[PDB]
RNA sequence: GAUUAAUAGGGACAGUCGGGGGCGUCAGUAUUCAAUUGUCAGAGGUGAAAUUCUUGGAUUUAUUGAAGACUAACAACUGCGAAAGCAUUCGCCAAGGAUGUUUUCAUUAAUCAGGAACGUAAACUAUUAGGGAUCGGACGGCGUUUAUUUUUGACCCGUUCGGCACCUUACGAUAGGAGUAUGGU
């Protein structure tokens, strides 16, 4: 088994499923929700993240890593510091279509004092 | 009457407070190794002839 | 003497205020000390313990520290 | 100036306590309490809201409340309501939640 | 397009666990209201323990969990349970389409009395403005000292965040609820689907 | 009518005057799942046995 | 450290709540807090400027430093727990492959 | 030749105490900007859109550097200052409060005309007589823990000052509008 780390940047507006190696620098594959759903209103849908996670898991098992460390984040500067329906449904679709999950971490940027 | 009931509730609160003060003083002081003096004994401060 | 300790305190806060020159709480406390000094010195002039021409604004301070 | 806003602000208590807020726990439990899934819930809520609007219009008394009670039921009801409101204020002071100021 | 289906059916190698700490009054309430939370979390498949010695809630994935989102739901649940929301409301964040948020509001006002006035203004007379905000946004709002807790759907979360920001920036909550009511009406009628709605506010 | 309410009397007197069962006790308390410092002491005793 | 590695250690310590107490707030006065931070800086510096980086991380794995901080600070004020929450190596000045393969 | 020494004042000393002030210094993130690398079609809003940025690679991912800001959580029915106001570490500088004293001068006092120093908003509103909290001293002492045993500090409780607030008690007090007509302008 090979662990790859997936950053799920789940805003209220769009969702980003991003898969990198343990360094975090070498991008394996990324698929957003806007590139899978036509409506900008529906760009942040659990359906969007479901299709995105299906595409990403298909790609990374066609590569054959089958194991992911998951790091979820949200807009953290002046935003909400809470992830999205993209994050929840994407994680669900991922570990349904395979992808032995290792360590989960909610790494959001939390400012000490912003504005 | 209202004044008497009010002041006797305050009197009960004050007497229970003083009893808890004396109780904590006994429990945390060196007076623990004594018998509690009865109040009929505590009524007379001194007797002399 | 009470007036001696008070003028020494006024000298001290004045020297610090001259070195720093930005704060205002030091100025407010110096004002209060100057008022207390002037009232006490007035009482002492009335009882007569010092010369009636003895004055302090800054030259008495500079002379008493020099 | 506005009226429908005043109606909404006043009658929010009854509406949210009845059925309309599926994320508040009281409102969901009352959306399946039995007396709001009964046959004419919206009608009974309409009765309560019409009385509230007349009370805002200037009636000093109500139509829904009862008037004659044997003083034991009324003293029990009033004591329990005061005890519950004081308990909620105290369980707000502990945990630091702030509630609405009312004498 | 927006509906979330319930997860039908070992997806965890490393036994994950989250922890949170709480004070004593919360310990009392959590101890006499705990078995509800542990029944619901066992139904989802997550072992949850409470420690009244240290004062710590712990959730951890058991062997028979399969829903992977359940651990993050558990993390947000126990965070709010330490943050003194009611326990039925916590079990309602255990739903699928539910989400929480906390809004820090102490930084946005400098003066102490002005901040107290604005927080009481956000809460409103008799709780009327608060409960009407809860109604018009389908959320649950809890003004918690220096932070404001809120649970609900995501659109309602964005609306409540906006309203809290404007009330702290001294736009009145009555103005905000009037705005929300007019927006709700324009959401009802569909011939006004996509135009600049600013011509009515 | 007139007999002793035995539980009330024992509680009143309390207020005035102030290796097989622990296994099933720990089994009962391992379904709560409160840590419970009394359960902690009991687990230490069961470690000691 | 000895290997010319400049590093920053950020340690965090939470105040102990003493058993058999009734007072809910376990606050320490600011003089106690400054004295405790002074002892913390002393202990960390004294047990991080004597050893090398491999010895430092062999210390960091079983958390000896927080234990010694608790052991030496409980006399001024008891601490509930002392962790080293961050360790940042700022500058590495050497490339000693001998020492590197000695580690590996 | 010169009183009590005031339960009105000021001063000294000691141990302290504080998110009181000033100056420098130390960090923490985040935001923006820039560079490098992996990038490969949107990203960004919004109720919905759009403007905009986007194969010269946006948003994103990872590592840095610079700038400017602020100091989350801790954070209180708390603390400080005369107010406005004051929360990163450390160092310096003065001041200040309370307590204790086997410390002094002995009316020096109180009040405010005049005067002087500090500086986008609002929008539901002589005691009370104790009690339970709270912080700052001080005194005490059955004991747990530092403590390898004396210090000392932490926990408990009791006594005495002082103050920010709670509730209870008062001891009392006191301080034209809307409709409907008529006729003029």
């Amino acid at each position: 088994l090979v662990f790859g780390v997936a950053r799920i940047f789940a805003s209220f507006n769009d969702t980003f499923v991003h898969v990198t190696d343990l360094s975090g620098r070498e991008t394996i594959c990324r698929v957003t929700g806007g590139m899978k759903v036509k409506a900008d209103r529906d760009e942040s849908s659990p359906y969007a993240a479901m299709l995105a996670a299906q595409d990403v898991a298909a790609r990374c098992k066609e590569l054959g890593i089958t194991a992911l460390h998951i790091k979820i984040r949200a807009t953290g500067g002046n935003g909400t510091k809470t992830p999205g329906p993209g994050a929840q449904s994407a994680l669900r679709a991922l570990a349904r279509s395979g992808m032995k999950i290792g360590r989960i971490e909610d790494v959001t940027p939390t400012p000490s004092d912003s504005t | 009457p209202k004044v008497v009931k009010k002041a006797t509730e305050i009197k009960r609160e004050e007497l229970a407070a003083i009893k808890r003060r004396e109780e904590n003083e006994r429990k945390h002081s060196n007076k623990k190794y004594e018998k509690r003096k009865s109040e009929r004994e505590k009524a007379v401060l001194v007797k002399q002839q | 003497e009470d007036l001696y300790f008070l003028i020494k305190k006024a000298v001290a806060v004045r020297k610090h205020l001259e070195r720093n020159r930005k704060d205002k709480d030091s100025k407010f406390r110096l004002i209060l000390i100057e008022s207390r000094i002037h009232r006490l010195a007035r009482y002492y002039k009335t009882v007569g313990v010092l010369p009636p021409t003895w004055k302090y604004e800054s030259s008495t301070a500079s002379t008493l520290v020099a | 100036n506005d009226l429908a806003l005043q109606r909404l602000i006043a009658e929010s208590h009854i509406l949210s306590e009845a059925g309309a807020n599926p994320s508040h726990w009281q409102s969901s439990h009352a959306a399946t309490t039995g007396t709001n899934t009964r046959a004419f819930a919206t009608g009974r809520i309409a009765k309560k809201t019409t009385d509230m609007r007349i009370q805002a219009l200037g009636a000093k008394e109500s139509i829904l409340t009862q008037q004659k009670m044997p003083m034991n039921m009324r003293k029990g009801i009033v004591k329990h309501q005061e005890e519950k409101e004081k308990k909620r204020r105290q369980e707000a002071r502990e945990n630091g939640i702030v509630l609405e100021r009312e004498v | 397009k927006w509906k979330i289906e319930p997860f039908l059916p070992g997806p965890f190698l490393e036994e994950s666990s989250f922890m949170t700490l709480f004070p004593k009054y919360r310990e009392r309430y959590l101890k006499d209201c705990w078995p509800l939370v542990t029944k619901a979390l066992e139904k989802h498949g997550i072992a949850a323990t409470l420690d009244i010695v240290e004062g710590s809630m712990t959730v951890k994935t058991t062997r028979k969990t399969y829903d992977p989102a359940a651990i993050l739901k558990a993390r947000d649940l126990i965070k709010l349970l330490a943050r003194s929301v009611p326990a039925p409301q916590a079990l309602k964040i255990l739903e699928d389409g539910m989400a929480c948020d906390i809004i820090k509001i102490r930084s946005m006002v400098r003066n102490k009395e002005r901040f107290v006035k604005r927080r009481q203004r956000l809460l409103g007379q008799n709780g009327t403005t608060l409960k009407a905000l809860e109604l018009l946004t389908q959320t649950y709002i809890l003004v918690h000292g220096n932070t404001v807790s809120v649970m609900g759907g995501y659109k309602g979360l964005k609306e409540v965040r906006r309203v809290v920001e404007d009330t702290m920036n001294n736009i009145h909550p009555i103005y905000l609820i009037k705005e929300l009511m007019i927006k709700r009406e324009l959401a009802k009628d569909p011939a006004l689907a996509h135009e600049d709605w600013s011509r009515y506010l | 009518i007139g007999n002793l309410d035995l539980r009330s009397e024992k509680q009143r007197q309390a207020e005035r005057d102030l290796n097989t069962a622990l296994k099933k006790y720990l089994r009962k308390q391992r379904k709560k799942n409160i840590i419970d410092e009394k359960r902690l002491k009991a687990e230490e005793l069961y470690r000691q046995m | 450290t000895t290997d010319h590695y400049l590093l920053r250690l950020f340690a965090i310590a939470f105040t102990k709540r003493r058993p058999n107490q009734i007072k809910k707030t376990t606050y320490a006065q600011s003089s106690q807090i400054r004295a405790i931070r002074r002892k913390m800086v002393e202990i960390i510096q004294r047990e991080a400027a004597s050893c090398t980086l491999h010895q430092l991380v062999s210390k960091l794995i079983p958390e000896v430093i927080g234990r010694e901080i608790e052991k030496a600070t409980q006399g001024i004020y008891p601490l509930q727990n002392v962790h080293i929450r961050k360790v940042k190596l700022l500058k590495q000045p050497k490339f000693d492959l001998g020492a590197l393969m000695a580690l590996h």
